[PDB]
């Protein structure tokens, strides 16, 4: 800003950053998607758990 | 003496130029806000697409 004599645009601009200093707002959407995919996920893990340590001892 | 002359002529005879701010608009780049905050699309909601997936592939272990 010192280097511009021309400042004063260098005021405006800065005041456009700090006016838009939210440049963009959180972000989390794993936390409908991820749940669903575990619970599936999580059945079929220990029902091949199961099934195999079952297997084993048999 | 000359130098004396000329020192004193110059100084005293400008000492204003031109200079318009808007002149100077013409020849810069123009500030302008960013776009497209946009949030992350949320995808392959539901255990649908993990009934689906068990299913699809045959070679679930091979």
């Amino acid at each position: 800003r010192s280097v511009l004599k021309n400042t004063s645009v260098i005021d405006k601009i800065e005041s456009y950053v700090k006016q838009y200093k939210p440049v963009k707002i959180d972000a989390s959407k794993q936390l409908q998607v991820i749940e669903s995919f575990e619970k599936h996920a999580m059945t079929n893990a220990k029902e091949t758990e199961s099934l195999v340590s079952k297997e084993l001892k048999d | 003496n000359v130098i004396q002359d000329l020192y004193l002529r110059e100084l005293k005879d400008t000492k204003l130029a031109p200079s318009t701010l808007q002149d100077a608009e013409g020849n810069v780049k123009p500030w302008n806000p960013p776009q497209k905050p946009n949030l992350p699309e949320l995808e392959l909601q539901g255990p649908e697409a993990l009934k689906a997936y068990t299913e699809q592939n045959v070679e679930t272990a091979h």
